[PDB]
Parts: C-alpha cells; structure tokens; sequence
C-alpha cells in the first residue's frame, strides 16, 4: 500500500531507440506504441521492447485502429522468445516537453484499471539532442495524503520541470525515474558501433590533396598574420569594457592561428607517423 | 446527443472570415502506418483557405458544417 | 467597488442582425469582427442596425448601445449656452 519513490523503469536500448525513432518521423502527431515489460518487485518496472501499433489521427489527436494487430503481435513475440506482456504505453510530445494531457491521462486510467502498476513514458523527440534524450515516466493519482511514501533520497533528485509542473505534475501524476541498465553484449555493441576498419587507419591520404591543404592554410595564416599583428597594437588603446565588444562581427586572428596551428600540426604528425609505420611494416 | 455535442460546440463567439480559395486535393502515395495523417493524405474532397478578420490565413482540411458547392471565393 | 463589479467594455459597431434569434455581426475598431449575442441585461429593442455597442473582452457579447460617433467640428456648432440677447 505503498508505491515508493526509489521505485525505477529500466529502459533498455532497444526500446528508447525504437521509441525516439519512431517519434521523430511522426513528428508533427504523438505517435504511439506499446511497451513490454515484468513487473520485478515494488522497486523496478522493467522495459524491455516496444512495437508500434496501426494508428492514425491528426495533429491534434491520435488514436489505434485495430486491437487485432495488437493481440497477434503479442502472440507472434511470444512464439519466437518474448513472453513479457504489457506493462505500459509510450506516445511522443514533439516540442512540448514531457507531460501528460486528459486524453493521455484517460488512456493511463484505462491501463491502470487493467494492471496497477503500468506506467506512460513520453519522449520529445525534437527538443532531443545528441547528448541528451528528453524521456520521462509517468503514474497517476488517485482523488485523495502523499500519493507515494520516501525511504530514500532516490526520487528527489530531478527538480521536475516547470512546463511539467504547469501542466499537472505533481497534482494529476507523478513521474518515476528512468534507468538505463545494461548487459555485457549490448555495452560491447554500442561501444563496437563507431569501430572503423583496420585498414582505414594506416591507409595514407593523397600527397598532391595534402600539400595542398598545407599550401592553403599557410597562406591564410599569412594574412591572420597580418591581422595579429595589426590586433596587438591595439588593446592598450581599449577600454576595459570596450575589448569584450571589440570581437563581435569581427575576425579574431589570434583565435583563428591557434585553430589552424592545431589542424596542420594534427595532419602533418599523423601523416608522418603513418608513413615511417607502414615503411617499417610493409617491408 | 450527437445533437447535443454539436449544440454545445457550436458555441455562439464566430469569427467573421472570407473564403478565398476552395481548392481540391488528392492523395499523394501510400503512408506508412503506425504515422499516418489523415489531412495530409486520405482526404479527396474540397479544402478551403479562409482570411479571418484578425488577418490571419487559414487551410481547413476540413470545410467544417457548410457544405463545400456552397461556398464560393 | 467599481474596479470589482464594473468590467471593461470595448467599444463595436453592429452591422447585421441574422433572423428573428438574436444574432449580431459586430466590427471591433482595430480589432476583429465578430457574430455575438446580446446581454442579460439590453433588450433587444435597444440594439439596432448601425449603432455602437459595447462588447465584453471573454464572450464579445452586446453590454450596452452607445451614443453615435459624431465629428467634433460638428458637435462644436451646437449652441449649448445661449446668447441673452432678447427681441
Ligand atoms: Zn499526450
């Protein structure tokens, strides 16, 4: 009687891949889809895939067209190695941050009423950058009191977000923190995805393309040169406060040496280690 | 009640705007399931551009409670 | 007690009225035009075709008919205060 606040989802990668991805290419509608999960514990909610579903609706609304699909699909996983059932739902906010409105709250209401523990991500898909993926759980509140009891500092460590906060965090529902636990393969895997082929890293690069670079960015650093060397002269002749505004809308020579400094030194060492490896290693 | 519901979402507030095209619209290619809008695609019908008095144009996929033949720019 | 019970009106210019049912086109200055009812509290024998009615700023609903706009190089040769000059 419970529900506490150490309570997590763990999302694996396959699942928030397939959500982003299918979020982002319907990016003007909420695009919707099932998750699949065990329910291990009264601390853990576990997400192991998600599969969309037929749906169609427009920019405002968006709605299943068929409970079929969803019961065969179930069926057909199971068959091959997949006996998790659902355990929630996941639908895309593109631009409006993560929250829950009266229609995902009524679709939520509907879930809770079959399993009581289920559970409604939203991830934004646009406001989703490289780094960071704007992804949030959600579970309501009945119409009593505290909807949840703390035995941990756990759940107060997200500062929920005002948009969130206007929208009806906190008082309709309440969010669950997301996990991204892992397993060996899947950690060698991601690791694995950006690995290039060995020969690509002693392969050499066309000596007239690379003079030619070299030539051209010397050139240039001549007349940064000039500029440099213009630019010293100043900022004795420079208010305090006026040095700060002095570069905007205006070349720095100075910045711009040591980035074309970093990139030839780079090259040029590169190059020549590449050379003198595969002398020795090629006969 | 469907009545009703259409009673209450008439509510009386309008906004005067001009119809300035009726255009026809077709369907493009198939779209994939799972995202598939139904203005975009699946309507075959007649859509409007209106200019409401505020000044702001509009497409309505979607003429709305007025029969399309009847509307003229 | 006037900032309380006393709103703000905006001032309109009816142009049509639609069949017997009140239903009034209004022209806000500058700002929309609009198909609105009337009040509670104007009757309406009160609003006519051409005159200015004040509009409430939620529903745009008709509040009070107003007097009509008149130029002042006009309304400044009404006498007023007349001359004590007697036959
Ligand atoms: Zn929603």
């Amino acid at each position: 009687p419970a529900v506490d606040t150490a309570e997590q989802v763990y999302i694996s990668s396959l699942a928030l891949l397939k959500m982003l991805k299918h979020g982002r290419a319907g990016v003007p509608m909420e695009v919707m889809g099932l998750m699949l999960g065990e329910f291990v514990d009264d601390y853990t909610v576990r997400v192991i895939d998600v599969f969309a579903m037929p749906q169609s609706g427009t920019g405002v609304s968006v709605e299943a067209v068929d409970p079929v699909f969803q019961a065969k699909m179930l069926d057909m996983l199971k068959q091959t190695g997949r006996p998790e059932m659902v355990v929630g739902w996941y639908h895309s906010h593109p631009g409006f941050g993560c929250w829950l409105s009266g229609v995902d709250i009524n679709t939520q209401q509907s879930f809770e009423a079959l399993s009581e523990r289920a559970v409604a991500v939203v991830v934004d898909p646009i406001q989703s950058v490289k780094g960071k993926v704007v992804i949030d759980a959600f579970r309501l509140i009945n119409a009593n009191h505290e909807p949840r009891q703390t035995t941990s500092n756990l759940g107060h460590l997200n500062k929920p977000s005002i948009q969130a906060l206007i929208h009806g965090l906190n008082r309709h529902y309440y969010s669950i923190t997301i996990n991204y636990r892992k397993n060996e393969l899947e950690q060698k895997m991601l690791l694995n995805l950006h690995k290039k082929s060995w020969m690509e890293g002693l392969t050499l690069q066309d000596y007239s393309e690379h003079c030619k670079h070299n030539e051209s960015v010397v050139k240039e650093m001549l007349e940064l040169a000039k500029n440099y060397n213009k630019a010293v002269e100043e900022e004795d002749k420079m208010t305090p406060e006026q040095l700060a505004i002095k570069n905007v809308g205006k070349q720095d020579p100075k910045r711009h040496l040591e980035e074309h400094v970093d990139v030839l030194m780079t090259s040029n060492i590169v190059q020549c280690l590449a050379a003198m490896l595969d002398t020795v290693v090629f006969k | 009640e469907n009545s009703e519901k259409i009673k209450v979402n008439k509510t009386l507030p309008y906004l005067v705007s001009n119809v300035i095209e009726l255009l026809d619209v077709d369907p493009n290619d198939q779209e994939e399931d799972g995202a598939n809008i139904d203005l975009d695609s699946q309507r075959k019908g007649k859509c409007a551009v209106i200019k409401t008095s505020t000044r702001q144009t509009y497409f309505l996929p979607v003429i709305g409670l007025v029969d399309a033949e009847k509307l003229k720019p | 007690q006037s900032e309380q019970p006393l709103q703000v009106a905006r001032c309109t210019k009816i142009i049509n009225a639609d069949s017997e049912d009140p239903k009034y086109i209004i022209n806000v200055k500058q700002f929309a035009k609009f198909v609105v009812d009337l009040s509670d509290q104007v009757a309406p024998t009160d609003i006519e075709e051409g005159m200015r009615v004040g509009v409430d700023r939620n529903k745009y609903q008709i509040h009070i008919p107003l007097p009509p706009k008149i130029d002042p190089t006009v309304t400044m040769m009404q006498v007023e205060e007349k001359p004590d000059v007697t036959y």
